[PDB]
């Protein structure tokens, strides 16, 4: 916030606006950054890298959407935090890495519409898995056995659950089809794994997540 | 001695000839349009409109009324693949650039969005704008039967059907709007290369609310197989009106007798693809056609040109149909209308056929392979000629089980819902067609390409016979496109800081060929406004530079700096294909 | 020899509605051009308001019709003319107005496409720019001061400011449209001194918002003409409806004596309130405005390559509603001239046509208001008001004038005479729509002009003597319904012909060859093009089937022939209309 | 999102001289250019929009009171 509090100045400035100048000076420079000199070009390249800069305050869809928990009510899984080229605070990428809000992707079911993340939250956590996953439902009877917390097993594309019309949650959820992404209530990701093998490493997971003795 | 003398004579009032009508109306030349047919179509047809049409559609003065009666684009957001209508779906894709994937490039890529409006609603619509233009005539139940031609002109024979009399029409050119099997091109001596009857359709027009089955997945297209059929007989269910108003299409085996009057039997047909029986169907019109695939060689003859279906048939698939009559047109009628006035030599005419055949041939090859693709979703689900209702059900259930079998056919499924994007989103081959000989000039420069699909993905350039880029400009307060202040009869030159060279030499182009050409800065002299930067960056010239662009809204030429301002005359010579 | 900062075929100075109309010409012809405006923002206060059908016509042909029709007052919501005491109060007369009585509506349906409605200049005024922003043709800059010109055998230069940067640059046009408004820069530059009179009276215009449905629904008008009791006959208030019936103008005349003063809005408030009749009414002011009426006409709209329109050259006070009319027409006869001038397809004698045309137009419209501006007085002096009567002696006046007696009877006469006389102002048909260009861009056909017994300035009678608008007749081509006047116009000569008239086409071909103009033949009633349903338009042609009318792109009529016989004449018609 | 201002008629952010002068720089906004649109798309079944504090309030006072659960106590 600070720094694009910083960045507003920037746009007069690159204008050549400064103090003890008339109206009529200041019309004068707007009316001349069309011009073929020296002078005109130094602040008509000023003006477009300090508008490119407002960005961090238009268009702050990283910042906004896409801070990830690093330590807190979670187990990471081993993988290292997924980054990129891009300016992160510009821009957003999906991961079920554990902290991160859990990617949206449409699903369906019957013929009602709903997100990834209206069939997650609402006060409970909720295991999002596939084809394969039939395993950690016996994971999440032992884990509320072991902890008192109920645990949701929701299949999508499988045994009759919600559908992924688009293929777009098979594409993000990072994990195989046997695999599971455990979701808080706050609709971040408390934990993740591959494949249906990491079934009984639940109890255990939930355990840690709840800090229970 | 001839009947009637007119400069132009339109064959066939469909959307080729009264978009040929229309663009004659706006530059003001007389012109006798005659159709076979007493009335427009009584029935949809072609119905989706792509980018370019709308470009096309605001250049000719149409786009609001267009707007006013269409189906606007997220209402065709998905191209859907399912058993029946209300059973199991089994594939979705998003379509016509409503896809987050997509979106941004269909709304950089033009001012117009896509829309959907049935031939039998466009086609008054047309006849509406020609008649209040009142430069032309429209003449319904007249049906062309012959023509010769000279150096000088065409004499066409005409049937009054009403009456019975013959009369005759001499005309400087002579349009060939006659849609498939035209007689205009059979009079010429061409013959389409391609094949006739691939396939047979049946296309039910059809009321009924199935909302219940589509509002929670709004489709143009939704492509259903019912359970114990062969994969050849899928169901296509076209959205008309969301969500009460269909068609229909089946595709009956050679071996099959279709009558179209037999309504109960449409109707329980339609009923088995719904997997309904409880909905109420209305039949508002059975027809039965032939698919075919093929292109014509050559688009004209001396002082006649073809148009549209005369020129162009394919199956429905992309709809390009519709949309390349249109350009078809748009791309002739500014040509005539120089010659006409001497401006132009017969050479610039000779453009037309050079610079659209080679645009059928894509859309007819297009529209063919899109065809193909769609075998290939049952195909992948594992269905086959002699199969039971229950084992179809069965390899729909198991799909998604946890064996090797299904693994295997949800990636072949994978696989062939991806290829239906050369259908739903071949951004490519609708706006991204590029002339690269006819009336323009080449600047030297390679034409731009990168690794993606041309299919699928758009490129904007400035490259020479390219449709000019899409840019938001602002003229005080009013927001305009790049392409809202070039096209409308005349030739502009874009320009910009430093460019006031292309001043004089626009100037000298006009004493040197008779063409005006209008001059027009962008972010200097007073000119639009150029807000975001985006001209900037797509003309693909220095600011000193010009594109010149073409009444039809394509790129003539091109030039980087000022320094080219002296070669304009002879550019505009060689376009306007001059002694 | 210096350096101009701009070249550009036409400078129009002034963005009023005759400047902003011209623009739109010009834009629609596909003209460049420039328009330079003193004030940094169109007009900000309503002023003008009545849109006659002649308007209403050439915003069809100019293509804002519908645009303008949206936001406009429909014409049977003016339908009458009202004389009152306070707008409480009672009723002294009344009379129908713009074509809404009984005996002339006939005479307005048939007349035009168009109707009569209202749209103040702050609403219309953006209209105008809107469309000349959409069509991208020529430069509106809002905040540059015309300062002077010079001119030669080869064009104008023009020194213009920037308002805003203080910078002075100057324009080398080919031609130059002074549109600048009353006490015109531009006309001052030529030489050219205004006939007549500035200041003859002063008023104060409150443009103000206020519910007063309850006493004018029931007798819907344009123009309410109140009389306080206890007033001279001079001291008349006007409302004029704007908004039915929740925003107004309210017009005094202060007398040359008074102290006036714009700021004071609760004396202004007072006055209103007066004038209603009634103290318990709300009165929101938006703006009062102090102005002086004029009524003057220059005895030249041109000179050289130099052309005046709009107030520039005729000032007068706003009774018929003709300034903005006029100027919109000024405008419109001008525009498809220069066009022609500047593809050498026209001599400067088409450009001397302006004048000729549009000048005895001038006088007309001036003279016109004028008279209307002095009938207005001869209701309050028939009902026996004066100076120096109380408020108990005018309600008496107007108690008594409805009784058995010979004072009343006699009251009653002149107060019908005085109401008749109203009609010049209320349904001028004639001055609104039946002016004819005797001398100009036409070629009479040797036919004396049309008259009859009836008042010209009444009533409109329909002609198509070159000169005269082309009368009005439905149409309809294929199924399209539209009027002479649609099929017509549009920046380009068009030829209406019927029956036997094939012959025009030869003729028509061989006057664009010799001429370089194109004229366009539409055939009526045959060879297939648009029919005329009621056969009006075979009433109204005063030519044979197989003969021909030549329209302007203004609409009027260049030239006409009785038959087919004429159809060699009109190469020659057309080369001599054009001035070459 | 009943009382809200929804995302496309936030689509840039306008640098200018005065309200009625003219302009100085301008980008999209909150998503809207093409460029991003995209992504903000697909990355939430939400989209932005605008909604000022003293209609916000209300509006989750409402539908605590109707929950009754707690209890809120003002002043
Ligand atoms: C179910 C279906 C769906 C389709 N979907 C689409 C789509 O979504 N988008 C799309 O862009 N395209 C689509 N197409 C294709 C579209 O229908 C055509 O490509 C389009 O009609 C081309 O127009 P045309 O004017 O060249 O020909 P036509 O529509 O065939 O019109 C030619 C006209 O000429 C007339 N004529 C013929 N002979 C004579 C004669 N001797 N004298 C006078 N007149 C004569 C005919 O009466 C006819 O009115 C579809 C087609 C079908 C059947
Ligand atoms: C209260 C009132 C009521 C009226 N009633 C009616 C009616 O009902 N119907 C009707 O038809 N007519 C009516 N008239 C007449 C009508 O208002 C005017 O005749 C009309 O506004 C004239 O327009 P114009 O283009 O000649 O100039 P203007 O309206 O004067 O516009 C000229 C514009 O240019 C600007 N300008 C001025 N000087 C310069 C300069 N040197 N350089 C650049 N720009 C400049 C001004 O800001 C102005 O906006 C009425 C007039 C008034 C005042
Ligand atoms: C599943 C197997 C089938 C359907 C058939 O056996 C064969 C393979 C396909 C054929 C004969 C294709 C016919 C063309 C078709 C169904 C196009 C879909 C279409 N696309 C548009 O694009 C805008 C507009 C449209 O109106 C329509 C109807
Ligand atoms: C009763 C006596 C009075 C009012 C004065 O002393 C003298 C006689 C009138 C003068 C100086 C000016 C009158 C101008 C006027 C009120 C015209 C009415 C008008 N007619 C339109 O025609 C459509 C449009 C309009 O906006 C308006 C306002
Ligand atoms: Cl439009
Ligand atoms: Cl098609
Ligand atoms: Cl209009
Ligand atoms: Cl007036």
């Amino acid at each position: 916030a600070f720094r694009s509090m910083v960045d507003l100045i920037g746009i007069p400035q690159a204008l050549g606006f400064t103090e003890g100048q008339s109206p009529e000076e200041q019309w004068r420079l707007l009316d001349t950054l069309h011009e073929d000199t020296e002078e005109a070009r130094q602040r008509r390249a000023a003006l477009a890298a300090a508008t490119a800069a407002i960005h961090g305050q238009a268009n702050a869809h990283g910042v906004e959407l896409g801070y990830r928990y690093r330590t807190g009510a979670l187990v990471p899984d081993g993988t290292p935090e997924p980054a990129d080229e891009r300016d992160p605070e510009l821009y957003y990428r999906a991961t079920t890495w554990p902290g991160a809000r859990l990617p949206h992707a449409w699903l369906e079911n019957g013929r009602h519409r709903c997100s990834t993340l209206d069939v997650t939250g609402r006060g409970r956590f909720t295991l999002l898995t596939g084809p394969g996953g039939e395993p950690w439902r016996d994971a999440a009877r032992d884990a509320a056995l072991d902890t008192g917390v109920e645990v949701a097993v929701l299949p999508i594309g499988a045994g009759g659950g919600p559908r992924d019309p688009y293929g777009t949650w098979a594409e993000l959820r990072e994990v195989e089809e046997s695999g599971a992404v455990l979701v808080r209530p706050d609709g971040h990701v408390a934990w993740r794994a591959r494949d249906h093998g990491h079934a009984k490493e639940l109890p255990e997971v939930m355990a840690r997540v709840l800090h229970q003795p | 001695a001839p009947d009637i003398r007119v400069p132009v004579l339109i064959v066939g009032g469909g959307p080729a000839g009264l978009t040929a009508a229309l663009a004659l109306s706006r530059y003001g030349v007389p012109h006798l349009l005659v159709n076979r047919h007493h009335g427009t179509a009584h029935t949809p047809r072609a119905h989706l409109l792509n980018q370019r049409t709308g470009e096309i559609f605001r250049d000719l003065g149409i786009a609001d009324r267009v707007e006013a009666h269409a189906t606007p684009g997220h209402l065709m957001a998905n191209h859907v693949f399912m058993s029946t209508f209300a059973g199991p779906e089994v594939a979705r894709i998003g379509a016509y650039g409503n896809g987050p994937d997509r979106i941004g490039e269909y709304r950089a890529a033009s001012p117009s969005g896509l829309c959907n409006l049935p031939q039998h609603l466009l086609e008054p619509l047309l006849v509406e704008a020609v008649q209040e233009a009142c430069v032309g005539q429209l003449r319904f139940g007249h049906e062309f039967v012959s023509l010769e031609q000279d150096e000088h002109g065409v004499t066409s024979r005409i049937t009054d059907r009403r009456t019975g009399r013959d009369y005759t029409v001499r005309s400087d050119y002579l349009i060939g709007a006659d849609g498939a099997r035209s007689r205009v091109l059979a009079q010429l001596g061409i013959a389409l290369d391609g094949a006739t009857g691939i396939a047979r359709a049946v296309t039910t027009w059809f009321e009924a609310d199935l909302s219940r089955y589509s509002a929670h997945r709004p489709a143009l297209l939704y492509m259903g197989a019912v359970p114990g059929s062969p994969p050849a007989d899928g169901r296509v269910f076209v959205s008309l009106r969301p969500w009460t108003e269909w068609l229909h299409l089946t595709f009956p085996p050679p071996t099959a007798d279709v009558d179209v009057e037999d309504h109960e039997a449409v109707r329980a047909g339609i009923r088995e693809s719904i997997g309904d029986p409880t909905v109420d169907v209305t039949i508002k019109n059975v027809s039965a056609w032939e698919v075919n695939s093929a292109v014509a060689p050559r688009y004209a003859s001396g002082r006649v040109f073809c148009v549209g279906d005369a020129v162009h048939q394919n199956p429905p698939t992309n709809g390009l149909g519709l949309n390349s009559a249109v350009a078809d047109s748009f791309n002739l009628c500014w040509k005539l209308k120089l010659a006409l006035e001497g401006l132009a030599g017969p050479g610039l005419l000779d453009t037309y056929h050079d610079e659209r055949q080679p645009v059928g041939r894509q859309i007819v090859d297009r529209a063919f392979r899109s065809m193909v693709d769609l075998i290939g979703i049952p195909q992948a689900l594992g269905f086959t000629e002699g199969q039971s209702p229950e084992e179809q059900w069965r390899l729909l259930d198991t799909l998604h089980e946890d064996t090797e079998e299904a693994r295997q056919r949800r990636a072949a499924l994978a696989a062939a819902t991806a290829a239906i994007h050369g259908q739903a989103n071949a951004h490519g081959v609708e706006l991204g067609y590029r002339y690269r000989t006819g009336a323009l000039v080449p600047d030297g420069t390679p034409e731009p390409a990168d690794e993606r699909d041309p299919e699928l993905y758009y490129r904007a350039t400035t490259w020479p016979g390219a449709r000019l880029p899409h840019a938001w400009l602002e003229n005080g307060r009013h927001r305009c496109s790049t392409l809202d202040v070039t096209g409308r009869g005349r030739f502009t030159l874009l320009t910009g800081p430093g460019g006031e060279p292309w001043r004089d030499a626009a100037r000298d182009a006009a004493l040197d060929t008779g063409v005006e050409v209008a001059v027009l800065p962008i972010g200097a002299g007073g000119g639009p406004r150029d807000p975001y930067g985006t001209w900037a960056e797509l003309r693909e010239v220095e600011e000193s530079g010009a594109v010149l662009v073409r009444p039809d809204g394509h790129v003539a030429w091109r030039a980087r700096d000022h320094g080219h301002a002296k070669e304009l005359p002879e550019v505009m010579a060689r376009v306007l294909h001059q002694p």
